């Protein structure tokens, strides 16, 4: 893998020229007139393109990992982001896409690489900033990296992902993306992030229009005939539902979109993931709210939940039974008065 | 739960 080593050296050298330049040219401070490096003049995009293509293969990934390929690619992505900012320049967008694709491939299934990339704080900030790119393809690539980093995140990674503002940035991104594949990556990352801590759940719920959008995903209609968006949107909803349950304003947003009625339809889904997410959401929404308790009674929820308590899937079993016992502990007056 | 998983890059 001598050519690969050569390509990594090409990009490390280019980064070195960039860092030296950044160090020696602080705006407002005395400095020479030597020009800022441009990646187009050093064949950078072709190099990262070749690396991105090789990174699909586990054998080339092994050879990259021995050579420190992840750090070299991350450093290039970071430095181009710092030098040029949010640009629509095709060359810059293309190099950042290819760098991100490689980072996605190099983090997949790879505990050590995820840890390394999260430790690159400057790179993590650069990644989060790219979610505002006008290139939806770049947004998809960045969300893919964040999805992988957020999966099985260690304590340090969880903290870094939170501190760089990935949650708010991804939720805001979700509200505007057009393609299903971008949305899949963005919601998958959010499904992972929303399980990490209470603060991430709050941050999602705080974004203007986020809850309505998540409720909307429960009835998303895939043009590719998959259930990935309903599963991920519903998975985020389940994870933040513990907070929704104690916020009347947020419950009202759900009501305006007939959320409870949709979750009951989800109990009859042929997808266990969809059923599980619905059971988890109902577990929370069925607690400590007379209005939504009565609504669930009225919509026949008791029988639907009772149907699931023998399931044998931990979360369907747990959630269905917890929702059922909430409803049974809170039989509405109009049922009690009617005997 | 973290149901989001992980995935390779889209070609």
């Amino acid at each position: 893998h001598h050519h690969m080593l050569h390509l990594l050296e090409q990009i490390r050298a280019y980064c070195e020229t960039c860092w030296e330049w950044q160090e020696a040219h602080e705006p407002g401070m005395d400095q020479d007139k030597n020009p800022m490096p441009a990646p187009v003049e050093h064949q950078i995009c072709p190099a990262v393109c070749v690396l991105m293509k090789l990174s699909f293969d586990e054998e080339h990934r092994h050879a990259m990992n021995e050579l420190g390929g992840l750090q070299a690619i991350a450093e290039l992505l970071q430095v181009d982001c710092e030098m040029y900012g949010l640009t629509n320049d095709h060359y810059s967008i293309t190099l950042r896409r290819y760098a991100g694709m490689a980072l996605t491939n190099l983090t997949f299934g790879d505990v050590a690489n995820k840890a390394t990339l999260c430790s690159m704080k400057g790179c993590m900030r650069a990644l989060v900033a790219q979610l505002k790119s006008e290139s939806e393809d770049l947004q998809q690539v960045i969300a893919s990296v964040l999805r992988n980093l957020s999966w099985r995140a260690d304590v340090n990674s969880k903290k870094t992902l939170r501190e760089v503002g990935s949650v708010k940035a991804l939720m805001e991104c979700a509200l505007e993306v057009k393609k299903e594949s971008t949305l899949k990556s963005v919601l998958s990352a959010l499904w992972n992030l929303s399980a990490h801590c209470t603060e991430n759940k709050a941050d999602i719920c705080a974004v203007d229009g986020a809850l309505a959008f998540l409720v909307g995903t429960l009835t998303y209609r895939s043009q590719t005939n998959t259930l990935a968006i309903i599963e991920s949107g519903g998975g985020i909803l389940r994870n933040v539902s513990s907070l929704i349950a104690t916020n009347e304003d947020h419950r009202q947003i759900l009501r305006e979109n007939n959320c409870l009625q949709t979750l009951l339809q989800h109990l009859k889904s042929h997808s266990l993931t969809i059923v599980s997410n619905a059971c988890g959401t109902l577990w929370n929404l069925s607690a400590r709210n007379p209005k939504d308790q009565e609504a669930l009674w009225d919509m026949g929820a008791v029988s639907m939940l009772k149907n699931l308590i023998h399931s044998k899937h931990k979360m369907i079993a747990m959630g269905s039974a917890a929702a059922l016992r909430n409803l049974m502990a809170n039989r509405p007056a109009k049922y009690k008065d009617a005997n | 739960y973290q149901g989001g998983g992980e995935e390779m890059a889209l070609p």
